């Protein structure tokens, strides 16, 4: 659990679907 | 250890089927519809942050990560959902369970569990990880069960008819092995011994005992097609029945087309129900007495006859998937065909404009390459399997044959022995063909009741407020927002914490542009939706409190998109409430200014409406709709503007109607232009999730602020 | 004289099969698609001054006349086409044959030929007659032809397969005869005098018989298919090649549905060419084959069989008729259920907000109602038959043992012929039900193919024209429209005879609003629709004596909404003309600027767009077409700026560039705005399809005309 | 001939299916 940290609006932009 | 992946029930549905496929990977079975609704996908697709959020209200301590190219440390938790962009067309999401000796493991939901490399598989997916892991607060538990069980609840009090199927049906056979054993008879009594006159006899006895197996036939399969009708509307009826309670969430989250699916998907499970239900009871019981029946006739070509079945099973077996993977690619490349055609048929301006019919025509011919390259190999499939079937059901055939006329010739069996034999073969070698061809029909039948039944076992609407019904009988009071908060899904909150309150009588208007939620408020009024923060309060009492029936049935509401239904007027008007005069109904005409457009129609008694007809009107649609919200007549009115068809002149009878329905109601408008509002008492302006300022127009005007502005737009 | 009824083909045409039902009762069978055509059927329904107009081009004295209600008078002469409303929600077309005893005959196009009563006829049908009555200038004639043979002459090379499936197919049966007699060698000689060593052999023998003989049908079986293949695709390739190439007229006419479904009609008839006409050339031959193998075998027991299959035949078409009846009915009620119920599932917000979930849940219960009402009552027919088809194969199958005993013991045959002949049966019987139970797939078969091969009957686009390219290979010169009208069909002229000038390398912009053309004039410049009256003029020549292909390759033109295709930027710029260097295509996006947008894709002009562009915005799907417009370099050059998105931030760009061609090419520019048209040199705006006033901007100005007006109101 | 006459925009207006 060492990977770089992704902010929320990327997870709100990542459309998956 | 076991690896999991669950399947698509429709094509939305990527994302939570990873989920599930993770929670089942630790002992966590769901109901995927109670995880869909939890993770709140939507028609588009699924936000990682909705994953995020069920699975940290699951128990998975989940993380967010953004992938780098490298991924290949021993150090984070396996197995983890990833998201993909599969051949650069759409998102997707699979999930990565075994990362070793550069070879990556994928369950990825649309097919079974797959194997990539690394250059491959690193090409392909852009970043991006979440980390779950069942730390505390975490239990393993399964809220799911068999739906089958549920569905036999259906044949149950059905059962009656089932035993004359199966009473019947073994008077059938009891009189068919009797009708094979005349080639015997005649062999043995007839040409040796000449007895004519018992020749005589026994050609009527076997008639008549044929004639009877047809009466009978003929009667068990009367009973069979009434059987199935019965049980298939049973389901489609109740599922529908069901249906309509349930909130509005489960309605926006998809769409009409995977719940008129439904439907044959019940249809489905009555040829599943049926077929299964007989042929396990009836079929199992027919081979049993063959083969008893033949092991007394021969032992030997008893076993010969079951290594036939054997290898038929086995051929069965052999051949059931890729059948299935072939179908499947077929089904593919023919849509993926007639998008091209369907594409180029529309163009066809811009292709005969730019003189380019040589490149549609080549590249459609390619596709046509395509389809009929896959339709010929699934029909070399065919042939294979026909060709394996007919070598084993003509050469067990010779054998049969080759060995009765072995046994007849030591002295252990007789011809008519022989030829019997050979007839009743049938009755012991088609149940078991009918047992095995039964096998797929189970397996399509268990995914389809399982899809149909996620939406059975859902909460309906009403189960899940909490009433007070008796203590208040009148909705008369204040209406009042306090710290009101709302999101529709996943989305971003449209509407903030608002604080708004509705004095009692009185003519209110709200002012919004640009959709900031502006009819939102009105749904959330007529309580469609429940706001997770704040309330609203009437005559001092929480919308939550009271009763919901009485509710819907005393609020009016006008769509800004007006919808009729087909049928006729007299009908339609009154939909809802049955038990109506005309004398209220035609007041309400009067006074809505809707009769004047009834004399032009055929039969005022039976004026026949269409969906979407030429003759409606969508002004005499709204028409129609506020007729029926004044025949409602409740306390409680919103409204939303014609924006056409002469507003300027609907305006006047308009005010007609509400100054004229002479009491003291609360009526809401909804519109986007000032100059109605001006008389309003109070009027309401809503930007971008908060409003500005209460008041009335005098005041706001004097304010000088953003809606002189707009009211200098306007003029 | 017999009464003669056409089927209508698609659902929106009524108004055609009833004018060429009457035109076959008066002799002149003529294809439906060239009276479709004259007709000007729409997408919506048939004007009946197209009806009246087509049957006066014809020959035929046409009268029109509003049917009274009193319709007894035996003054007009019979029959007459009229409109029936048979419902609210369609209009229809049919012809009234005569009357006789107060009973009517109508010939609905829909539904053969059906008999009414003056009580329940007068009810349906609307004042309407029309009077069709040959002129002197009719002629019976016959322009209709066996459509079938042509779609052999795709057979006809294929000589190789087809006689190799024959000779495979013969050596089949030949095969199946020489194993047919096992039963009787078995029981003629190897039972009676016990030859164990010719027993082994002589079941060896058969055995390898057999096998050769499923080798044989393997063979046989992958050359049918592969036969079937390349026919169905060229038949396929064949017509869509053709349909291709046609004016847009029937594009308009026709939707894109009734445009595709032809490629399924293409696979229904290719199984009816091979497979009806391989059982008709093997099938009835080797059913000879049987005829006279069992006539020397026995003769009596022949005319057993023969009555069997006498009966059989009749059962089968006495019932072929009412099962069709049910099928149809069953789906149009299976169609009305579903439409009815997705009108359900739409207005759920209105089901929900009054409270009638029981209204909709009782309607849709006594729907379902009567779909399975329908569905049992085909049901019972279909069980009535499968009853009838068994009762008559089982009394043969006693009756011919009782034959054969009778035989045997009056000393006639031997035990072992009796077997033999059982055994023989399934040559002479089963090729005989194939060719009964094939008459459906015929008479389905040949209303495929004829509406498959009516449109391949009609001319196409090219040769409509006469041209004279050698002359003048160069669009250069000046444009002039002078007295010319043209019409889309039979409705009301859009444009009127005009007057108007282009000069050569000269910018002019055309203003069209409030409805009137600005797209009609373009597409009549780019001889998309033949002009009627007058013509238009380049380089004093007419455009129609050049050749089409160097016009439309001259001409660049930008519709009013745009059309992307799926593939890749790379080749969808370069649509139509390959041999292109990169180095101009770069050029090209300098002008068409479309380079901002390249850099932050993945791929530079590799990158695929997802489904028709989905991903861009309209905006940037104009700018690429405007690239697409200026690859082909052309002499001229038509747009239609984007309406809103513009934003004055491309706008100055598009300027630029078109102040950059540099060179005397002919512009045409169409908007709905005044805004950037000041720069333009000469404007002409279009009022109800006039050209009222042609000059620059500043002399209508101070002309003071409705063009300022219309400049006022913009600014 | 018997029947009122129908003018041409009548006609126009006289839609099947
Ligand atoms: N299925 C949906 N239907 C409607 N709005 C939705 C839906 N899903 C999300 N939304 C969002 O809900 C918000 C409020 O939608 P609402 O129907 O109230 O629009 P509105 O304010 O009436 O706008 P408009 O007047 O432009 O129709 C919007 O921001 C919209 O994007
Ligand atoms: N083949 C056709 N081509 C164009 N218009 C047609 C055709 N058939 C019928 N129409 C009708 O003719 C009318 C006028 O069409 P016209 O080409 O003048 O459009 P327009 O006013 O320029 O509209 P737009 O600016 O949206 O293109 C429309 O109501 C249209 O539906
Ligand atoms: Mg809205
Ligand atoms: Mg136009």
């Amino acid at each position: 659990n060492i990977g770089r940290e992704l902010t929320d609006e990327e997870l709100m932009e990542m459309t998956g679907g | 250890k076991k690896y999991v992946c669950v399947r698509q029930y429709d094509l939305t549905d990527c994302g939570a089927a990873c989920l599930s496929s993770i929670a089942q990977y630790y002992g966590l079975k769901m109901s995927l519809a109670k995880i869909r609704e939890m993770t709140g996908t939507d028609t588009q697709g699924t936000n990682a942050y909705g994953l995020i959020h069920a699975a940290k209200q699951l128990g998975f301590s989940a993380k967010g990560v953004k992938a780098s190219k490298e991924d290949l440390l021993k150090d984070f938790r396996l197995p983890a959902i990833a998201n993909v962009i599969v051949d650069n067309r759409l998102a997707h999401f699979v999930v990565i369970y075994s990362i070793k000796n550069r070879i990556i493991t994928v369950a990825d939901p649309g097919k079974g569990i797959v194997r990539y490399s690394m250059d491959d598989f690193c090409s392909i997916w852009t970043g991006g990880l979440v980390l779950l892991e069942p730390g505390e607060a975490f239990q393993k538990g399964d809220y799911t069960q068999n739906m089958m069980v549920k569905f036999a609840g259906f044949l149950k009090p059905l059962k009656k008819t089932v035993l004359c199927i199966f009473l019947a049906s073994l008077l059938y056979t009891a009189l068919g092995i009797a009708g094979s054993f005349y080639i015997k008879f005649l062999f043995d009594d007839l040409i040796k011994f000449e007895k004519l006159n018992d020749l005589h006899i026994i050609s009527a006895g076997f008639a008549v005992i044929f004639l009877l197996q047809i009466f009978l036939n003929y009667y068990r399969s009367i009973l069979v097609t009434k059987l199935g009708m019965s049980i298939d509307k049973s389901i489609m009826m109740e599922y529908y029945s069901h249906v309509l309670k349930l909130p509005m969430n489960f309605f926006n989250s998809r769409k009409v087309g995977e719940i008129i699916s439904r439907f044959m998907d019940a249809s489905k499970i009555r040829q599943a129900i049926s077929g299964a239900t007989l042929t396990i009871m009836i079929d199992t019981i027919m081979a049993v007495i063959g083969g008893i029946l033949l092991y007394i006739q021969n032992s030997s070509l008893f076993f010969i006859s079951f290594i036939i079945i054997l290898l038929y099973g086995i051929i069965v077996t052999v051949f059931n998937k890729p059948i299935q993977n072939a179908n499947r690619q077929i089904m593919e490349d023919n849509a993926k065909l007639t998008s091209a055609l369907v594409e180029s048929v529309k163009g066809i301006e811009t292709i005969k404009s730019f003189g380019a019919e040589e490149q549609t025509e080549k590249s459609t011919r390619d596709k046509i390459e395509t389809v009929m390259k896959s339709s010929f190999k699934e029909g070399m499939l065919y042939i294979n399997l026909s060709s394996l079937t007919g070598i084993v059901a003509g050469l067990g055939g010779i054998v049969i044959l080759w060995a009765g006329a072995y046994n007849v010739i030591k002295g252990n069996m007789s011809g008519g022995q022989l030829l019997a034999f050979n007839a009743l073969l049938a009755y012991f070698l088609t149940p078991v063909k009918n047992l095995i061809d039964l096998q797929p029909l189970i397996q399509t039948a268990v995914v389809a009741s399982n899809r149909l039944g996620e939406i059975l076992e859902l909460a309906t609407e009403k189960e899940l407020r909490e009433d007070s019904d008796d203590f208040v009988i009148s909705l008369k009071g204040d209406i009042e927002f306090r710290n009101v908060d709302f999101r529709y899904g996943l989305r971003k909150p449209v509407l903030k914490n608002i604080n708004l309150t509705i004095p009692k009588g009185k003519t209110v208007a709200i002012v919004g542009e640009s959709g900031s939620g502006k009819t939102t408020l009105a749904k959330l009024l007529m309580n469609f939706y429940s706001p997770e923060k704040g309330d609203i309060l009437i005559n001092g009492h929480s919308i939550k409190n009271i009763s919901l029936e009485l509710i819907r049935k005393k609020i009016a509401f006008v769509s800004q998109d007006v919808f009729i239904f087909s049928g006729t007027v007299k009908e339609n008007l009154c939909l809802g409430n049955e038990n109506v005069d005309m004398d209220e109904i035609i007041k309400a005409a009067k006074m809505a200014n809707a009769h004047d457009f009834i004399e032009k129609l055929p039969l005022k008694y039976d004026t026949f409406l269409n969906e979407s007809g030429a003759n409606l009107s969508e002004g005499q649609k709204q028409r129609l709709a506020i007729a029926r919200a004044l025949l409602k007549k409740p306390d409680i009115l919103i409204l939303d503007e014609a924006t056409s068809n002469l507003d300027s002149i609907t305006e006047n009878h308009i005010k007609d109607a509400i100054y004229g329905l002479e009491d003291d109601v609360t009526v809401i408008i909804i519109a986007h232009r000032l100059s109605t509002i001006v008389n309003c008492d109070k009027i309401y302006l809503l930007k971008d999730g908060e409003i500005v300022e209460s008041g009335s127009h005098t005041e706001l005007i004097a304010l000088k602020g953003c809606y002189f502005k707009m009211w200098k737009q306007t003029e």
